[PDB]
DNA sequence: CCTGCTTTTTTTTTTCATGTGCCGGTCTCACACGTGCCTGGAGACTAGTAAGCGCTTCTAGTGGCGGTTAAAACGCGGTAGACAGCGCGTACGTGCGTTTAAGCGGTGCTAGAGCTGTCTACGACCAATTGAGCGGCCTCGGCACCGGGATGCGTTTTTTTTCCGCGAT
DNA sequence: ATCGCGGAAAAAAAACGCATCCCGGTGCCGAGGCCGCTCAATTGGTCGTAGACAGCTCTAGCACCGCTTAAACGCACGTACGCGCTGTCTACCGCGTTTTAACCGCCACTAGAAGCGCTTACTAGTCTCCAGGCACGTGTGAGACCGGCACATGAAAAAAAAAAGCAGG
């Protein structure tokens, strides 16, 4: 999963990052890891839905 | 029959008739007393357990007990509890 | 006629892509250093910290705010709000079990 | 020999555009003014916890440096488990 | 006739249920409940009647504790009432849901 | 074999409300009860699960106190009172 | 602890509930059991004050 | 706008009645405690090795320097979000009359929990042997960082369509 | 419903500005891999015991009964709260200018992490022995329950007094 990603961003090297996107965008490898974190790894992009633009509308 | 499992009811009641001579324990509450004293009693053998093993030793000692409840118990009663067992310890040293 | 101006929330949604796009930490180094020898003053003077004891504490600090903050947000989104409140923070660690 | 040692109050170098980056990462949009008085609090208290339990396992091993895993075995402990520092 | 006003009746069963310690979900229903949960993973299985009134423990404890946390949630908003989306947003904060 | 199934409504509008009651709720939408009885669902489904787990390692056909014990223990919601 | 809250209750046994009572009404024993349910301790009586009428 | 006023809203308060702590009989079962007696802690021994100690090696932590420039700090201006009112519709609380099935105490049946003794397959331990995986060391392509150009998109002002919205029919 | 005609509001294109995306060029260090050597895994063997099994006892789990009545159900009513819409006002965002100190790359000085070898004080182990703690079992007093009790508090009421509105002037 995380040379899978590792791929998307056009790069040889899996890094933190690519083990964070895989496994919080996995179901279950989420929720093995729950309560893990991972150096350097951010997290995944997420603009909850009343936040973006509306505005005069 | 004989069908034997231990408890620690008979130090729960040793200890309840030291602080309150004149009061009892449903069985209940007994088996609550009992499920705590097995509670703390493997959260401190845990820690120390891993206290040892992080630091490459064989053996738990006091010591690792010691540390063991600075990291489990909050303020006041890891004070308290530091105090008893250092204590025991102490009298026991002086009993041969 | 004037200079650009962006509306209000648009910078704002702007930092957060950026942001959310990438993984380095966000609090300045050097202060965070002393802040974290500061703080170990009160339990014993006179410590050494491995260079890397001080970002394993930086990367679980941040992450733990990062955490908190997502949490803080839905519960000012639950209020109707779209601002964060202290009030928001107390509550989110109300029910994480960090504060009674 | 008697060394350095400074006890300023570096709480402030955690900064309000720092705490608006952290909480840009954490999807926030907006931010009442209370918020950077209430994080540094907050940052405060959880620094505290893990450096002193961090520190009791220094202490234990009788050294005098804080290691990477001294912090590991901390964060553990506090339900916060670290991945990339050893351990 | 006599009649409470809305919501003083409620806070007399408050006082009530707090005051007390007994079970408040019916033994039976449960006991069933549990049952037919058990078969889904094992057929034919026994129940020690202990092992029904732990479950019924821990259910009921984890239920009012997480009603605690519904109700932080409903006041926040400047509401009295409990509704879906606060024990949606204590059990997504408590890490139980995504 | 048994005679069985739905007991989830068997978790009655009034038992939920005492539950309620208990943790200090003083007005409940009519949408809780079945909101409810879906989360309870769920937190049975996992203790025994894990409760039936134990039994099967163990070689029994009846599932005990110790079982649900060691599985609430597992899912974090130690328990008292119960052999612990 | 409890068996001064079974005192005040002019009770002679310690039952579950002195317990809880016990456990809740020190600050710091109910940190070290934050994660566990005592069986028939019940809650303690607890009303937020939005949810009292005003008096 | 102006008395008046008049008519409701709030009030204020008592009291009137509801459901809740309190009390004194009396009943029963579970705590408590005595009695056997099995197991597991203790006393006294030997043998072995975990770990404290002293000491030496050399890692990596600390501190100090100066210059660059990115980042923090601060004020100005004003958009839009927080917040306080209020008014409207009905979702929930209450209570009462009807209906359901939990709880209780009991008997009867037997699955299966749990225990015992025996036999043996399997794991610990040991000593000799050697190849997997370590630390150390060199290389060169992936990746970071740059500037340039492409393009996606936010914002405002001037332009076309839309959805009303008023009565007058 | 139907004109009619604006009336407002809303969406349109359009034109302009600013940020982000993505390229190749340049450059360099960290991944990749090769090497030599040590020590941890393997081989082959012996030895003691864990646990699987057959067989047994008897616990407690399951099924059923037929009482009693508490609890759940459904239904009606109407209060009070959820929630939408408006208006207000200043907290917060965006941005430009000024100020501060983090970052960088490098050094120099040495505290202290860490490793080794040496010696003994502790602990695992085991036999003998016995008393502390377990299961059984019996008794009586604490606690649950019941009727009446009495003492809280909220709702219902009149008596009264302060604000919504019309009304008329
Ligand atoms: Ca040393
Ligand atoms: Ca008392
Ligand atoms: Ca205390
Ligand atoms: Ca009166
Ligand atoms: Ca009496
Ligand atoms: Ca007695
Ligand atoms: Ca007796
Ligand atoms: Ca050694
Ligand atoms: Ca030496
Ligand atoms: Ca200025
Ligand atoms: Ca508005
Ligand atoms: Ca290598
Ligand atoms: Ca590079
Ligand atoms: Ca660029
Ligand atoms: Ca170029
Ligand atoms: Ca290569
Ligand atoms: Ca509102
Ligand atoms: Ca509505
Ligand atoms: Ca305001
Ligand atoms: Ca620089
Ligand atoms: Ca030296
Ligand atoms: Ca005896
Ligand atoms: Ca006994
Ligand atoms: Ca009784
Ligand atoms: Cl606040
Ligand atoms: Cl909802
Ligand atoms: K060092
Ligand atoms: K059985
Ligand atoms: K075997
Ligand atoms: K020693």
């Amino acid at each position: 999963l995380a040379g899978n990603a590792a791929r998307d961003n056009k790069k040889t090297r899996i890094i933190p990052r690519h083990l964070q996107l895989a496994i919080r965008n996995d179901e279950e490898l989420n929720k093995l890891l729950g309560r893990v974190t991972i150096a350097q790894g951010g997290v995944l992009p997420n603009i909850q839905a009343v936040l973006l633009p509306k505005k005069t509308e | 029959k004989r069908s034997r499992k231990e408890s620690y009811s008979i130090y729960v009641y040793k200890v309840l008739k030291q602080v309150h001579p004149d009061t009892g324990i449903s069985s209940k509450a007994m088996g609550i007393m009992n499920s705590f004293v097995n509670d703390i009693f493997e959260r401190i053998a845990g820690e120390a357990s891993r206290l040892a093993h992080y630091n490459k030793r064989s053996t738990i000692t006091s010591r690792e007990i010691q540390t063991a409840v600075r990291l489990l118990l909050p303020g006041e009663l890891a004070k308290h509890a530091v105090s008893e067992g250092t204590k025991a310890v102490t009298k026991y040293t002086s009993a041969k | 006629k004037k200079p650009h101006r962006y509306r209000p929330g648009t910078v704002a949604l702007r930092e957060i892509r950026r942001y959310q796009k990438s993984t380095e930490l966000l609090i300045r180094k050097l202060p965070f250093q002393r802040l974290v020898r500061e703080i170990a003053q009160d339990f014993k003077t006179d410590l050494r910290f491995q260079s890397s004891a001080v970002m394993a504490l930086q990367e679980a600090c941040e992450a733990y705010l990062v955490g908190l903050f997502e949490d803080t947000n839905l519960c000012a989104i639950h209020a109707k709000r779209v601002t964060i409140m202290p009030k928001d923070i107390q509550l989110a660690r109300r029910i994480r079990g960090e504060r009674a | 020999k008697r060394h350095r040692k400074v006890l300023r109050d570096n709480i402030q170098g955690i900064t309000k555009p720092a705490i608006r980056r952290l909480a840009r990462r954490g999807g926030v949009k907006r931010i009442s003014g209370l918020i950077y008085e209430e994080t540094r609090g907050v940052l405060k208290v959880f620094l505290e916890n893990v450096i002193r339990d961090a520190v009791t396992y220094t202490e234990h091993a009788k050294r005098k440096t804080v290691t990477a895993m001294d912090v590991v075995y901390a964060l553990k402990r506090q339900g916060r488990t670290l991945y990339g520092f050893g351990g």
